[PDB]
């Protein structure tokens, strides 16, 4: 049998090596429903596992989407793509219900410390992004306002409890700015945010650790080089 | 030339 | 319908997809109609790339499990398992649409030789992963494809043919591999290059390029498997 | 000597 929590840990780790990030998943789900808390490692057990899963549906989904985009365009020949299309979006629709099921039921505490609620709360905004950039309906405004809210409760946490080189609070606000730019349409607001939260971790990159510092200047990299494709540096 | 998002 | 298939499978490949695209492409398989040389391809890309992480997953799995001291529990076994069993399955579906549609009394040889090393190749999957008595009748049962494979090849294709190359190729890897044959392996390799090369100059841009591709996947086996 | 090419 062996399904156990250290055991479902154990095999999502084993699942990690593997490449088999489906599985991993599946673990870390199972794990999660254990009841109890997740350790920081556990976490990004969690994270790295539904991360690769929906990295690779909403690839699939963006190729689809962009051949569909085509075939409806002015002066195109004449189904099998918007049916496919809607396949991948419903499979991708379904794993971001199913993370956002576990962080509204098991994950976001009241109760958690500062790092982990922001977390999960960034997770929760990971993955309504997620959703409204497959979202046209009327969903999409209650779908873009429900990221926008995870974001902005993570934001306040990580403004208060951490300090701006902090990798977690560099990581919200890079996938803020990203939400922004891309989901909101609000290239100020995100190349404002980008620009605030990288020169503010530049002026305290000093205090950091050997660890600290790499984890650290990871994350200033991919908002730097989003400020650069952004503005046009 | 994609923006950059979560690790 | 077929068509819409084909399509799919298609348009999973280009989203990489291929769980997708195998699916889609049994599907197509179960229709009746013969694939075109196109829509072998893509049925073979789709499995082998299904079969390919499976594989290399078990492969990653198997080495923590036997590397026991450095520790080894019951989930190494029990998730090797899993791995193991989801691996055994797809190949039991590939030649399960092999027996069942796609190797038939007569075609072309090289749709002939493509299914009959379609189904060494997934044989062998099975033997790399088999353990028990199994093991002798699967290593058999691929070793008998491969060799119905080989002997409608070398009656019927040049020894330039990229489809003889490449079952030659893959049934030496079985004598190497899983008969534990490295003398059998060598020399059928070996053969293989040696009388490829020795018609090469026949080919044309297109035919080339194939057979040079599959001559040094030869040579490089030869390389490593000689100490050379 | 790295893995064998099929």
């Amino acid at each position: 049998p062996h399904m156990e929590r250290a055991s479902l840990i154990q095999k999502a780790k084993l699942a990690e090596q593997a490449e088999r990030y489906e599985d991993m998943a599946a673990f870390m789900k199972g794990a999660v429903e254990k009841g109890e808390e997740l350790s920081c490692e556990e976490r990004n057990l969690l994270s790295v596992a539904y991360k690769n899963v929906v990295g690779g549906q909403r690839a699939a989904w963006r190729v689809l989407s962009s051949i569909e985009q085509k075939s409806n365009e002015e002066g195109s020949a004449a189904p099998e793509v918007r049916e496919y299309r809607e396949k991948v979006e419903t499979e991708l629709q379904g794993v971001c219900d199913t993370v956002l099921g576990l962080l509204d039921s098991h994950l976001i505490k009241e109760a958690g410390d500062a790092e982990s609620r922001v977390f999960y709360l960034k997770m929760k905004g990971d993955y309504y992004r997620y959703l409204a950039e497959v979202a046209t309906g009327d969903d999409k405004k209650r779908i873009i306002d429900s990221a926008r809210s995870a974001y902005q409760e993570a934001m306040d946490i990580s403004k208060k409890e951490m300090p701006p080189t902090n990798p977690i609070r560099l990581g919200l606000a890079l996938n803020f700015s990203v939400f922004h730019y891309e989901i909101a349409n609000s290239p100020e607001e995100a190349i404002s945010l980008a620009k605030t939260t990288f020169d503010e971790a530049m002026a305290d990159l000093h205090t950091l650790s050997e660890d600290s510092y790499k984890d650290s200047t990871l994350i200033m990299q991919l908002l730097r080089d989003n400020l650069t494709l952004w503005t046009g540096s | 030339l994609r923006r950059n998002s979560g690790c």
